[PDB]
């Protein structure tokens, strides 16, 4: 009997089983509705300081594998699921889930009413909680630590996950046949993009590569000046965790590019920064958007896309500046999903595009980058 | 784009009588399509020869046609209704097939009927196997190495090529009809000959084996704007090599990585784009090599199907409804999501927080000689579904809900049988209907997961789970009831163990486990289905039970509730008919103002459509499960008389437990259901019953048998007719009640209602086939076509006497046999019978709605339904038998029911109704040719007339030895034909060569039967119409004088003729 217990700020207790590391984990608790892709969710920096609850009862049916790691590490504060399968059963699995969580030193709990949880979070919006796995979990302690947690509102999380020193990435997409490809050589990539690592996902990067982009990943705070200095065919503002608001650094920078005719493309957190730098305002969502079945409309084309969402805040459509044209909204809740500068070569998408081998978005970026070099 | 306006009227093509591979799902889908369109202001016209459908209820549509689903007939319908469009994707392959014929006959052109949902070309592109295979390659998706064959020589050449075993799939068929797995040349010629003949396009696709790979399906919907969604993913439990319909399957997929899932999801979409499905749903099937994720596209079905119904139930996303709207120009983004209180659009991909399990239902025990191994051709007769929070929970609930007497993994073999390991092994290697149970036995017998995997190819992910259940069962057995502490019991309940299974384990009574649960306060909670993993609230109460913390039932404290117990999965003898009644009970009482609660777990039914009731509990219909509901709902009344045998059997127990059972008491039900109790009542009532005896021992019987008098009906405590002493014994060996067999008697069914004050005769149906041929397999007429009024009045009176005596409150059914101007009682069924739907359709009175009211307290007088209705037209009911699914079976009628479904024929005369009924039953009868006559002794007299009637109609005759002698003496000289042993050429030869267009063959006597088997089997194999009863043959004769395509009439119109 390896106990575990998760307590919400509100005093709501969930008793179950420990399936990860021994310890405690605290953070904002969210629910993700994805039926597949747990590993990728876990390794997403977007999840920093978050306690992830998965609605799909069986989590771990396929084990884990490096290829399914979206970052160099596990960014989830903790993991809450309903049932941890007896075995992993997939030709690609290299390590069962429990083992993996242990290795990444993650505190996970199993065997609780995830559905009840989810409904809570959905009804009364997000909540900070604490998980305790070990011998005799202390509920009071847990509640304490739960209440004690600062909160993600106004928390710059981007700084905490960004890389230390810039770097190049010339790696493209995975294939069933090829797996993860070898890194491309510089003379192999037409364009040269500079990516602001606001806690970006490996997929996106491979995607840009896929499109001829040789990339230089830079830390969060890097100065436009410093950036502009590399003569970049374009600039890309990756996805990332936390509140965008407090990232004065990047905002400043952004605006700087905005005076330039350089193409700028933002995804998720970067979509919020662009917004900000464009004058608009960001709000923190009741529970957010976490899952992979989210309908998003491209108002311009009147076509719906089924997307992947992993956001805690949003950009207020009321407070938009006229230099900001709405490009996409959420079909689930009307929220703003994308924008473009009426006046500049800059636009962004809230969701998280994915490879077939989004594309429209991505492609645009390129055509934009071309138009720009064709100048 | 919103709704189309160049379309006002739409013709919906129904699926026809229920058969293996094409069942209820289409009444569910069909009703949904009506509902949908009707809600969008279209004028709806539909055709369906099957009366037991909700879809054909007059109140569901504008113009309802219960007529043979023949292109000519439909033509008449088109010509008479002038539909602007035709929706052919909601009626199985019948509908696809018909749409295309219509189109091929230029009927559609001639009348300006536009085909919606799916174009003819798209349908063909998917249904023509060769085209389909060309599309995939065009799209760069992979398929099994294969060849198309139009002939046997071609077939053999493909076979040389792909090797054995190979898979055979005909074009334009489904449910594996006409296909199979060939492990050798012999098998190969047999299946190929069969599919080439069954294929509407006389074409086969022959593939190399992928037996053992994983099997997956995806449900897709795509709008005109090109929006596209996966409604559901399905991972099959049973590997490739066993048809999806005969496999245990789960939603959603379980063992694919996100990456493989996406690749599969991309493929699915591409498949629809290439085929051309632009405004509807489709099911895409794939195969996956567990060793390397290699993906192979198998097929696609451009329409609704058994999986989409399953998928719809599984997710709460009403596939067919949505699709019916896309058909009329709507787009996904424009439609609201049904269960989330219209709060979100239909344009999204569902997500679920539970596991759905579906288990097929078989009826092998009704088919003697039948190959009972699972293969690529469907053999199942129904299915059950279950919802659980875990796969374990999910699976066990399905098991217990299967209606096969299981309580979960009950054992099949004995721990101490030295041969078991060997039986197990067999059962595992070559799956049958019981495999699931054998898997558990294997684990009890000491085989490992890997050992089972290897024999079964079932994913270990699943296997380990069953093994863990077994080990838990074993503990239960060790510790016993005393070890059943709260923690442990709770654990067990969480893995879905049933009180009853636990009870057998602990060697106590199910009721004891139940008590223990009460003590501990260990009861399940109810979750709601919502399509979105609880991301959005739902205002629908579509629920399932589970052992968790939070309960979402939130029962109303508000109204007077009525509970309706469903029948579970369909089975032979327990079909759509019962479900129809259930639905009506619900619709009527809801409309009346009660809160209606429905309890059922059959994924294919309208009963399990959340629209049908106020509350739906998608649960196994068992005592445990029901009681838990009752526990919390505290209903005013519970109806147990409408779902068939299933709820019927729970009756006493429920009441014992204090459930408020309404309508005919459980005791009353018993009086009728128990033979003894029953003979006493008859005795009491001074009625007439055949003589009978209960015999223990043999010699006892032989004696008793002398009293009773042969021939006799030998019903144990599988039926049989014994003619003599020798026979008696003879049976005795192979093999109790004993009943004198009423030879040459007319069989009649009577459906009536009793409110304790009066009795309503719903209908008197006269069977065409005599007593001895199960009512469920007999054709019949309303009104009777030969019985005297005198004698019908006698039955009427007995019905009334019996109704009162037995205390019936609601529906009842009476079965009599008429011989020599004397009425004999065969039995009483104090509940809704399978003829109810037909009777309602034929008389315009919704008996189920009426009896339901009675049951709830509204008398017949209060309701204004007190006079028997005798319609001005004839209504004939004919059946459909599954013998073609089991060639090894002798396609012969008898005292045990084997039919899967039925159709209705409406006519000005008996001849006309019969003719329509026969055509509707897919009879290959022709109005000309050569007829073969080979009848039993007794029939030798009446045959002459039959022979003459055939002669008048322009037929030529053949006959075997004895028959010929008789005909000669009467003056008819048929062409003599050889009995196989007699020489050549003989019957088989002739039947085989196409010499006959009709065959009449009657036989009396186990041994005489076994001999003649060959005629019947060839007739069937060769598609020659055949009658096995003299009455039947006469009826067929009468029908020669009619033209089933001459006139059509809508149900509205029929009803309107009733005064
Ligand atoms: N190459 C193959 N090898 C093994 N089994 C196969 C192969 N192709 C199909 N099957 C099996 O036969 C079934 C029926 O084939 P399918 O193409 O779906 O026919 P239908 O349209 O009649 O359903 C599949 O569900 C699967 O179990
Ligand atoms: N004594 C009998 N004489 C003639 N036919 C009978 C007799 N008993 C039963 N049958 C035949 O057997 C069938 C089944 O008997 P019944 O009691 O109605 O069985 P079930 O319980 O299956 O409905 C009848 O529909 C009828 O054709
Ligand atoms: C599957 C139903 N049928 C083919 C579509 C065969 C009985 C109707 C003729
Ligand atoms: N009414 C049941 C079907 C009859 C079949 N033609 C037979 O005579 O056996
Ligand atoms: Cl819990
Ligand atoms: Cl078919
Ligand atoms: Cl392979
Ligand atoms: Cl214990
Ligand atoms: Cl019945
Ligand atoms: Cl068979
Ligand atoms: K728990
Ligand atoms: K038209
Ligand atoms: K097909
Ligand atoms: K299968
Ligand atoms: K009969
Ligand atoms: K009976
Ligand atoms: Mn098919
Ligand atoms: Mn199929
Ligand atoms: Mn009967």
């Amino acid at each position: 009997i390896k106990s575990a217990l998760l307590v919400l700020e509100d005093g709501t207790q969930f008793h179950g089983r420990a399936i990860g590391a021994t310890g405690s984990a605290v953070g904002e608790v969210v629910f993700n509705t994805s039926m597949t892709g747990y590993q990728e969710i876990l390794t997403d920096p977007s999840y920093s300081r978050q306690i992830v609850t998965l609605t799909y009862p069986h989590i771990g049916n396929v084990g884990t594998n490096d290829a399914d790691e979206e970052s160099s590490q596990v960014h989830a504060q903790g993991l809450v699921i309903r049932d941890l399968p007896l075995i992993a059963s997939n030709f690609r699995n290299t390590e069962d889930l429990s083992s993996y969580l242990k290795r990444h030193n993650i505190v996970a709990i199993a065997d609780i009413d995830t559905r009840k949880l989810t409904r809570l979070l959905r009804e009364k919006g997000a909540q900070n909680g604490c998980i305790i796995a070990g011998d005799n979990p202390d509920a009071a302690l847990a509640l304490e630590k739960a209440r004690a947690f600062p909160g993600l509102n106004g928390m710059d999380l981007a700084k905490e996950v960004t890389t230390a020193e810039a770097y190049s990435w010339t790696q493209g997409s995975w294939t069933l046949t090829g797996g993860l490809p070898q890194a491309k050589k510089e003379d192999e990539l037409p364009f040269h993009v500079v990516a602001y690592d606001f806690g970006a996902k490996r997929n996106i990067l491979r995607m840009l590569v896929d499109r001829g982009c040789r990339l230089t990943i830079v830390p969060a705070q890097t100065s436009a000046e410093d950036v502009l200095k590399m003569n970049p065919d374009g600039i890309f503002l990756s996805n990332g965790p936390g509140d965008p608001a407090p990232c004065d650094y990047a905002i400043t920078a952004i605006q700087k590019f905005l005076e330039t005719d350089i193409p700028v493309f933002g995804i998720c957190l970067g979509h919020q920064l662009l917004a900000l730098a464009s004058g608009a305002k960001t709000v923190k969502m009741k529970f957010g958007h976490h899952g992979g079945n989210h309908p998003v409309k491209d108002v311009e084309k009147n076509v719906v896309m089924i997307t992947a969402q992993n956001h805690g805040f949003a950009v207020d459509e009321a407070t938009l500046p006229a230099n900001l044209r709405v490009t996409h909204k959420s079909l689930f809740d009307g929220t703003l999903q994308g924008i473009h500068r009426t006046d500049k070569p800059a636009f962004s998408f809230q969701g998280h595009p994915e490879a077939s081998p989004a594309a429209p978005l991505f492609d645009h970026f390129i055509e934009l980058i071309e138009q720009y070099r064709k100048t | 784009m919103p709704k189309r306006t160049d379309i006002k009227s739409i013709l919906i093509l129904g699926a026809g009588p229920i058969v293996i591979g094409q069942a209820c799902e289409f009444d569910y889908s069909g009703a949904q399509a009506c509902k949908a369109l009707r809600e969008e202001g279209y004028r709806v016209i539909n055709v369906n020869s099957n009366p037991a459908t909700i879809m054909t209820d007059p109140e569901m549509a504008d113009a309802t046609y219960i007529e043979p689903i023949h292109w000519e007939v439909v033509r008449k319908i088109i010509e008479k209704e002038r539909p602007d469009a035709v929706l052919p994707t909601m009626g199985g392959q019948t509908a696809l097939n018909c749409a295309l014929e219509l189109e091929r006959q230029g009927v559609l052109e001639e009348f300006g009927v536009t085909m919606i949902g799916a174009t003819a070309d798209a349908i063909d592109k998917a249904e023509d196997r060769r085209r389909f295979d060309v599309a995939m390659k065009k799209i760069g998706l992979e398929t099994a190495r294969s060849g198309i064959a139009h002939t046997m020589e071609e077939a053999l050449a493909v076979a040389a090529d792909v090797g054995f075993p190979c898979i055979i799939r005909p074009s334009f068929t489904m449910g594996g009809s006409g296909g199979g797995i060939a492990y050798n040349r012999e098998e190969f010629e047999e299946i190929c000959a069969r599919g080439l003949d069954l294929s509407p396009t006389k074409e086969l696709l022959i593939d190399e084996s992928l037996i053992g790979w994983k099997e997956y399906e995806m449900e897709v919907v795509r709008d005109k704007n090109d929006n596209c969604i996966i409604v559901c993913s399905i991972e099959n439990f049973d590997a490739m090599g066993i048809h999806t319909g005969d496999s245990i399957t789960v939603a959603p997929a379980q063992t694919l990585t996100d990456k493989e899932y996406q690749i599969m999801r991309n493929a699915s979409m591409a498949v629809l784009r290439e085929i051309g499905v632009e405004t509807g749903g489709s099911n895409v099937q794939f195969a996956v090599n567990p060793k390397n994720g290699r993906l192979i596209v198998i097929e696609m079905n451009p329409r609704v199907s058994r999986s989409s119904a399953l998928a719809s139930k599984a997710t709460g996303f009403p596939i067919a409804k949505v699709a019916a709207k896309l058909a009329v120009g709507y787009t996904l983004d424009e439609l609201m999501n049904d269960i989330t209180g219209g709060r979100t659009p239909a344009s999204f991909e569902p997500s679920i927080d539970y596991v759905v399990t579906k288990i097929p239902r078989f009826n092998f025990e009704k088919f003697a000689g039948a190959n009972d191994r699972l293969t690529t051709q469907m053999k199942s007769v129904g299915e059950v579904m279950a919802i659980g929070r875990t796969q374990q929970e999910s699976l066990q609930k399905a098991l217990r809900g299967l209606e096969v007497g299981a309580t979960g993994f009950d054992p099949k073999v004995s721990l101490d049988d030295p041969e078991a390991l060997t039986k197990i092994r067999r059962e595992l290697k070559d799956a049958g209907a019981d495999r699931i149970w054998y898997i558990a036995d294997a684990f009890r017998a000491g085989l490992s997961v890997d050992g089972v995997f290897n024999l079964t190819n079932i994913d270990r992910w699943f296997l380990v789970q069953i093994e863990e259940l077994v080990r838990l069962e074993e503990k239960v057995a060790e510790v016993g009831i005393t070890g059943l502490n709260a923690d442990f019991l709770r654990q067990l309940k969480r893995k879905g163990f049933a009180d009853a299974r636990l009870a057998k384990l602990a060697g106590v009574r199910e009721a004891e486990i139940r008590k223990l649960r009460d003590q501990y306060d260990l009861h399940p909670v109810y979750k709601r289905v919502d399509t979105c993993a609880a991301e959005f609230a739902t205002d629908t109460a579509y629920m399932y039970s589970t052992y968790e913390e939070e309960c979402e039932a939130n029962p109303s404290t508000d109204r007077e509730k009525i509970m309706v117990l469903g029948g579970g999965p369909n089975r032979i003898g327990q079909g759509i008919e019962f479900d129809y009644c259930c639905v009506h009970a619900s619709l009527a009482l809801r409309e009346d103002g009660y809160e209606t609660i429905m309890v059922n777990c059959n994924p294919e039914t309208v009963s399990t459509d959340y629209d049908t009731s106020d509350r739906l509990y998608f649960e196994p219909v068992t005592l445990e499960d029901v009681l838990e509901i009752v526990r919390i709902e505290k209903p005013k009344g519970v109806i147990v008389q409408y779902g068939g045998q299933t709820p019927l059997k729970l009756a006493r127990a429920l009441e014992a437990a204090g459930v408020p059972v309404i309508g005919t008491s459980p005791d009353a039900i018993d009086r009728a259901e128990d033979r003894e109790r029953f003979q006493h009542a008859v005795e009491r009532l001074k009625l007439k019953q055949p003589a009978n005896a209960t015999v223990t021992a043999i010699e006892m019987a032989v004696e008793k048998a002398k009293e009773i008098g042969y021939p006799l009906v030998v019903r144990p405590s599988a039926m049989e007719i014994v003619y003599d002493e020798a026979d008696l014994r003879r049976y005795f060996q192979t093999a109790v009640l004993l009943d004198h067999f009423l030879d040459d008697a007319v069989e009649v069914d009577v459906d009536a209602i009793c409110d304790g004050e009066m009795v309503l005769i719903g209908g008197i149906m006269e069977h065409i086939e005599q007593a001895g041929v199960h009512s469920g397999d007999s054709a019949c007429s309303l009104p009777a076509y030969t019985l005297s009024q005198e004698i019908q009045d006698v039955m009427r009176q007995q019905v009334q006497k019996l109704a009162f005596e037995l205390q019936v409150r609601g529906l009842m059914n009476v079965q009599f046999a008429v011989k020599n101007n004397e009425v004999y009682l065969i039995e009483v069924n104090p509940r809704a019978a399978r003829t109810v739907p037909f009777v309602s359709k034929a008389t315009g009175v919704p008996l189920a709605k009426v009896a339901a009211r009675v049951m709830a307290g509204k008398s017949l007088a209060e309701q204004g339904v007190t006079k028997e209705v005798i319609p001005p037209y004839y209504s004939v009911k004919e059946v459909v038998l599954p013998f073609n699914k089991f060639p090894g079976v002798d396609p012969l009628l008898g005292p045990e029911m084997r039919s899967t479904g039925e159709v209705m024929g409406v006519g000005r005369t008996f001849a006309e109704a019969f003719a329509k009924a026969q055509l509707g039953s897919n009879s290959t009868m022709k109005k000309h040719g050569r007829a073969l006559l080979s009848v039993r002794e007794g029939d030798k007299e009446r045959v002459v007339d039959l022979a003459a009637k055939l002669l008048k109609q322009g037929f030529e005759l053949d006959a075997t030895h004895g028959t010929a002698i008789v005909l000669g003496e009467a003056g008819i000289n048929p062409r003599l034909v050889n009995k196989v042993h007699e020489g050549r050429p003989h019957i088989q030869d002739r039947i085989k060569n196409g010499e006959y267009t009709y065959i009449i063959n009657t036989t009396s006597g186990r041994r005489a039967i076994e001999d003649s088997r060959v005629i019947r089997r060839s007739a069937l194999q060769y598609k020659v119409h055949y009658d096995t009863t003299l009455n039947g043959g006469f009826a067929t004769a009468m029908a020669l004088n009619a033209d089933a395509t001459e006139k059509v009439i809508s149900v509205q119109e029929m009803h309107a003729q009733i005064k």
